[PDB]
RNA sequence: GCCCGGAUAGCUCAGUCGGUAGAGCAGGGGAUUGAAAAUCCCCGUGUCCUUGGUUCGAUUCCGAGUCCGGGCACCA
RNA sequence: GACACGGUCCAGACUCCUACGGGAGGCAGCAGUGGGGAAUAUUGCACAAUGGGCGCAAGCCUGAUGCAGCCAUGCCGCGUGUAUGAAGAAGGCCUUCGGGUUGUAAAGUACUUUCAGCGGGGAGGAAGGGAGUAAAGUUAAUACCUUUGCUCAUUGACGUUACCCGCAGAAGAAGCACCGGCUAACUCCGUGCCAGCAGCCGCGGUAAUACGGAGGGUGCAAGCGUUAAUCGGAAUUACUGGG
RNA sequence: AAUUGAAGAGUUUGAUCAUGGCUCAGAUUGAACGCUGGCGGCAGGCCUAACACAUGCAAGUCGAACGGUAACAGGAAGAAGCUUGCUUCUUUGCUGACGAGUGGCGGACGGGUGAGUAAUGUCUGGGAAACUGCCUGAUGGAGGGGGAUAACUACUGGAAAC
C-alpha cells in the first residue's frame, strides 16, 4: 500500500518540502530541487481548477503515505464527527501510530516509522502491536521492546528530535524512550502550512 | 532426461541392473522404487506393424530426469537399434564378471555403432562370485579391446565396477557405486494418458499405464501435454473398477480427477510430478529409414518433410530441418537432422517414437538432443 | 411448547450468545416472542460478561416453559445468593 | 476411436478418368485536381492445405496428417 | 396438526430391472455429473459447541449446525524493507549536441525483519456428563430417589490452531489504465484519411500532444481497466421543484 | 449526544442568448471477461433450465410398554482334553444388552427452490362465531372382564417386488 520507489519525484512535484529524507543531512540539496518534476517539467503548469483541489489531495497523502481508499474511509469518518469536517480530517490522520512515533523522534523519517511498527519492536500500553494505522487513544505511552530497543537505528534517531519541533499534544520522555500521550492534536499547534480547505471540496463532488 | 539402455547377453544381470538404478535413487533423490516382475515381463506394443517387447524405466536425478529403456530377448534388442523404437542415447554395455564379454556382448558394440548411439557407459556386472585381483583386470581388459575396434575412445569411457543383486536388496556398500554409474550418466512420477472415459456422476475418468511414481488419492498432479497445459488433484484410482488406493509403476489403472469436461483432455497427454518439467518444442534426432518391402519407403524425402511421431501417446506432427550435406534421405540411411514440433510438450534426450506418414510405417529414430 | 434456549450469533471462530424465549417447533435464530439477556463465553476478563435479566424469566416459567440445560447453568452462574 | 464432404490466386467457383492451372467480382499502379469521382493509359498478384508414391509427367490417381463442418461410438 | 420434499392410491410423461407375467424410482436436502450458459466451488471432517427428535437417564441420529477445502467475488488489515549513496556512471531517451533527464533511482555500505519457509512452547471456545461421597428433604428406613457443595478421571471436529519465542538471509512477493478538451500527466520515431483510435466533440489527407512503438510522466494498487445493470447528474415527468 | 446537508462541462451557430435532447465526470453490483497476482480476517459463491439425473448420505429413538433373543458378551448346569478345574464346551432368556415384529413418539420440525399468484397471498391496524399434541396451574379419578393379531412354526405362490 506504500509507494517505495524514488520518494522525493514527490518533493519536486509540489516545490513544499515533504521531510520524506530528513535523515542525517540538514537540508537535502542533492535533489536538484524546484525546478525537475520530470523530463518535460520545464513546461509552465497550467494551473487547473479541477488541479488546484487535487494538487493538495495528493500532497497530504504523500505526507502521510495513505491509500486513496484508506484516505477516503477516514474522510467520511470524520464527515460524521462534531464540528468542522475539515478540522476532524488532522487529528484522525496524526492518530497514525507512526506518525505518533515520528512525532515523538523514534521514527527518523516516517518510512522508517512504520518499518519499526510492523517489525513488532513498538509497544503500545506493553502491549505489541503492529497496525501502523492503529488509532491512538486519548493520554497513553508508547515504547520501544525491551530485546530490541536501542539497535543502532532508533539511536541514531535520537539526535534527529533535539532539532524538531516537538509538539505540545504530547510528551516524549527519551530517557527510557517513553512516548506518553495528552489531549488531541489541534490544528492551529501542527506545522500550519498545509490547506485542509481545498481537500473537503475534492469529495464534495 | 537422457535414456539410457541396458544392452548385453542373457544371464548377464541387465534387468537387475535396471532395478539398481531406479531404486536406490528413489531413496536418496526422488522417484518411484521397481519390482523386480515389471522390468522382467515387458508388455507388448505394436509399432508400426511388428510388435516390439520393450520395458521403459525412470528415476530421478539432482540435475535431469533420466530414462531407461531394458529389453528381455535378444531378438528385441535386434529390433531396438537398427531402426531405433526405443530410442536410447547412453547405452549401458553390461559385462559380466564370471564369464566376461561374450559374442551377443560383442554385437550391440557394432549394432550400436552402424546406426549412431554416441554414448556408452559400461557397468561391469556379477563381481560378487569372484575375488581375484587380476581377475579383475583381465575382464577390463577385453571390454577396452570390444570398443576400440567400433570406434569408441577407450580412454575416456569409465568402468564401473558391482553387483546388481544385492543393489536391489538394500546393501549400502554397494550402492555407492550404482550412484556413481548415475554420476558418471549425467557427463556421459510420470504418467502416460493412453485412455479417456466420463461416468455419470463422478467426472472425468483418465486411462493409462504409470511409469514411474506412486499415486495417492488427494495429491495435486499436473498435466502435460500439447494442448493447453492445466492443473488438477487426486480424486481416485481403480482397477478393474475395484479400488486401489496405492498406485504402483506398471500398472494400467484407471485415475479419477477435479473439475475438468471432457473435452480438455485426450489422447497424447501426461499427468505429471508438479514444477519438475518444461515443455520442448525443438529437439534433435537421428533417425533409420526402413525399406518399402519391410514397411518403409524407397525413394527419399526432402527438407520440409513432416511426418508424425508417435510418442508413447501421441500422434503429433513435425516439421523437419535437415542438416548440412544431408538433402535427400534415402531408404537405409542412419543420418540426423534437426526437429522441430508444433506443439509444446515434454520433449526429452530418449523418449521413443514410432515415425509415420501415409498412413503407414516411414521409419524410427533416437532422440540425441534437445536445442 | 415455549423454551428458553440460546442463539448462536457473532462470527466463525468468535461466537456470542443472546439468550431467548422462542418455541421448540422453530430454528435456532427462528421466530421468538422474546429475548432476554446475553451470554458472551468468549468476551474477556473484565467488568462485564453476562446479563441474564432473571425477572422475565421466572415470569415465563410460571406460564409453563421449560429451561435448557446450559441456560439452566446460567441460572446457576448468576447466583441467586450473591 | 472410426467414417465422408470442403482445404483451388482476397473471395465464390470451372477445369480431372495423367500432360507445365482459368474465369468473375475485385482490387490496384499512373495523368489531372487541395484530394477523389468521371475520363484516359495498363494489368494476375496462384506453395492447387501439408507431404509422398505409381513417374518423360499428378490440381485431377492411390494415400495419410492437420484445420473446419457433418454423423456414431466406448463408459475406470 | 399435512389435504404432507426423503408417505399412500391413480393417470401421463422421462428413465430402469425383467425369468416379459409383472414390478421399482423422483437431488427445487449435502456434495456430485450431463446439458444450459458470458459465469458461480469438495462425491471433506466432527457431533467439541447451539439447537432439534426419542428416552427417566446414559446414549443414539443430526448434509440443521459448527468448521475445513476452493474462487481476488467484495470489504477491511498488511507486505514486497529502511537509512546512506553524485563520477551526479553505464545503458535508454531527448537535444539549441552545451546539456538535461531516467536519478537517491541503482550499485556499493550499514542496520531491521511483519507475513511466509523451518523447529519448539501454547490459550480459550468446556458448560456438563459418568463413578464416588457428605448434608438436607422424602420415609417405617442410616435404604431408594432428589437437590446442593466437593473429589477423581477426564470430553475439542477445526488443529502441523489464536497467540508467543527462536533460526537463517533483503532473503520469497507489482502490476493495470492513461497521457488533445471535458479530466490529473509529454516528446520523439515509424506509418501517411492507409493501418487504426473512440464515452462525447472528434483525430489520421507526409510536421498526429488523440494511430503503433520507445522514453518520460500521470492515476490506483493486489488490484487495475472494460462490459452488462440501477440511481444520481436529469428542475430532460419538475409533490418537494418546470411549462 | 444521536439525518453538520445539494458543484459542472462539452455539443446545434460565422457569432450570441435561449429552448432542448445526447454524452461524460461519481457511487454501486449475488457479476463476467482481459491482465496480473504475496499472506490473512470477515462475508458471499447456479441470477439461465422449476431441465434431467449415477452413487453414498440427508430422521430416527425407546427394553423404565410387550412377546421374544436371531446374534454379541457373562452367569449357571454340564461336558472333555488333561497342567484335577488349566480348558474344551453343548443346553439355558436367568441377567447386560439387542436384529426382526407389535405399540408409543417424531415423521407437518429442521433444509431448499421462487414455478405459480395481482389477491384465496403479503404488509398495516383491529376483530369473534374457533381449535390447541408437547410444557405448566387447579380440582377429582385411576374399579372390573373378554375376544383377536404380527413376530414365531408348518406348507406354499412369485424372477424380483411381494
Ligand atoms: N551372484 C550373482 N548373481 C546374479 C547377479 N545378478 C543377477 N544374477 C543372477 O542371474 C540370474 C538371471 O539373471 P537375469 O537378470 O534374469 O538375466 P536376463 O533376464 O537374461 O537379463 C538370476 O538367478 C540372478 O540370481 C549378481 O550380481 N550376482
Ligand atoms: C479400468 O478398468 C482400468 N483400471 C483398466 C483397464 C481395463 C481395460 C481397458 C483399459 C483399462
Amino acid at each position: 500500500a506504500r509507494y517505495l520507489g524514488p520518494k522525493l519525484k514527490l518533493s519536486r512535484r509540489e516545490g513544499t518540502d515533504l521531510f520524506l529524507k530528513s535523515g542525517v543531512r540538514a537540508i537535502d540539496t542533492k535533489c536538484k530541487i524546484e525546478q525537475a518534476p520530470g523530463q518535460h517539467g520545464a513546461r509552465k503548469p497550467r494551473l487547473s481548477d479541477y488541479g488546484v483541489q487535487l494538487r493538495e489531495k495528493q500532497k497530504v497523502r504523500r505526507i502521510y503515505g495513505v491509500l486513496e481508499r484508506q484516505f477516503r474511509n477516514y474522510y467520511k469518518e470524520a464527515a460524521r464527527l462534531k464540528g468542522n469536517t475539515g478540522e476532524n480530517l488532522l487529528a484522525l490522520l496524526e492518530g497514525r501510530l507512526d506518525n505518533v512515533v515520528y512525532r515523538m523522534g523514534f521514527g527518523a523519517t516516517r518510512a522508517e516509522a512504520r518499518q519499526l511498527v510492523s517489525h513488532k519492536a513498538i509497544m503500545v500500553n506493553g502491549r505489541v502491536v503492529n497496525i501502523a494505522s492503529y488509532q491512538v487513544s486519548p493520554n497513553d505511552v508508547v515504547s520501544i521492546r525491551e530485546k530490541a530497543k536501542k539497535q543502532s537505528r532508533v539511536k541514531a534517531a535520537l539526535e534527529l528530535a533535539e532539532q524538531r519541533e516537538k509538539p505540545t499534544w504530547l510528551e516524549v520522555d527519551a530517557g527510557k524512550m517513553e512516548g506518553t500521550f495528552k489531549r488531541k492534536p489541534e490544528r492551529s499547534d501542527l506545522s500550519a502550512d498545509i490547506n485542509e480547505h481545498l481537500i473537503v471540496e475534492l469529495y464534495s463532488k | 532426461h537422457v535414456n539410457v539402455g541396458t544392452i548385453g547377453h542373457v544371464d548377464h544381470g541387465k534387468t537387475t541392473l535396471t532395478a539398481a538404478i531406479t531404486t536406490v535413487l528413489a531413496k536418496t533423490y526422488g522417484g518411484a522404487a521397481r519390482a523386480f516382475d515389471q522390468i522382467d515381463n515387458a508388455p507388448e506394443e505394436k509399432a508400426r506393424g511388428i510388435t516390439i517387447n520393450t520395458s521403459h524405466v525412470e528415476y530421478d536425478t539432482p540435475t535431469r530426469h533420466y530414462a531407461h529403456v531394458d529389453c528381455p530377448g535378444h531378438a528385441d534388442y535386434v529390433k531396438n537399434m537398427i531402426t531405433g523404437a526405443a530410442q536410447m542415447d547412453g547405452a549401458i554395455l553390461v559385462v559380466a564378471a564370471t564369464d566376461g564379454p561374450m559374442p551377443q556382448t560383442r554385437e550391440h558394440i557394432l549394432l550400436g555403432r552402424q546406426v549412431g548411439v554416441p554414448y556408452i557407459i559400461v557397468f561391469l556386472n556379477k563381481c560378487d562370485m569372484v575375488d581375484d585381483e587380476e581377475l579383475l583386470e583381465l575382464v577390463e581388459m577385453e571390454v577396452r579391446e570390444l570398443l576400440s575396434q567400433y570406434d569408441f575412445p577407450g580412454d575416456d569411457t569409465p568402468i564401473v565396477r558391482g553387483s546388481a543383486l544385492k543393489a536391489l536388496e538394500g546393501d549400502a556398500e554397494w550402492e555407492a557405486k550404482i550412484l556413481e554409474l548415475a554420476g558418471f550418466l549425467d557427463s556421459y512420477f510420470l504418467l502416460p494418458i493412453e485412455d479417456v472415459f466420463s461416468i455419470s456422476g463422478r467426472g472425468t475418468v483418465v486411462t493409462g499405464r504409470v511409469e514411474r511414481g506412486i499415486i495417492k488419492v488427494g495429491e495435486e498432479v499436473e498435466i502435460v501435454g500439447i494442448k493447453e497445459t492445466q492443473k488438477s488433484t487426486c480424486t481416485g484410482v481403480e482397477m478393474f473398477r475395484k479400488l486401489l488406493d496405492e498406485g504402483r509403476a506398471g500398472e494400467n489403472v484407471g485415475v479419477l480427477l477435479r473439475g475438468i469436461k471432457r473435452e480438455e483432455i485426450e489422447r497424447g497427454q501426461v499427468l505429471a510430478k508438479p514444477g519438475t518439467i518444461k515443455p520442448h518444442t525443438k529437439f534433435e534426432s537421428e533417425v533409420y529409414i526402413l525399406s518399402k518391402d519391410e514397411g518403409g519407403r524407397h525413394t527419399p524425402f526432402f527438407k520440409g518433410y513432416r511426418p508424425q511421431f508417435y510418442f508413447r501417446t501421441t500422434d503429433v506432427t513435425g516439421t523437419i530441418e535437415l542438416p548440412e550435406g544431408v538433402e535427400m534421405v534415402m531408404p537405409g540411411d542412419n543420418i540426423k537432422m534437426v526437429v522441430t514440433l508444433i506443439h509444446p510438450i515434454a520433449m526429452d534426450d530418449g523418449l521413443r517414437f514410432a515415425i509415420r506418414e501415409g498412413g503407414r510405417t516411414v521409419g524410427a529414430g533416437v532422440v540425441a538432443k534437445v536445442l | 411448547m415455549v423454551t428458553i434456549r440460546l442463539a448462536r450469533h457473532g462470527a466463525k471462530k468468535r461466537p456470542f450468545y443472546q439468550v431467548v424465549v422462542a418455541d421448540s417447533r422453530n430454528a435456532r435464530n427462528g421466530r421468538f416472542i422474546e429475548r432476554v439477556g446475553f451470554f458472551n463465553p468468549i468476551a474477556s476478563e473484565k467488568e462485564e460478561g453476562t446479563r441474564l435479566d432473571l425477572d422475565r424469566i421466572a415470569h415465563w416459567v410460571g406460564q409453563g416453559a421449560t429451561i435448557s440445560d446450559r441456560v439452566a447453568a446460567l441460572i446457576k452462574e448468576v447466583n441467586k445468593a450473591a
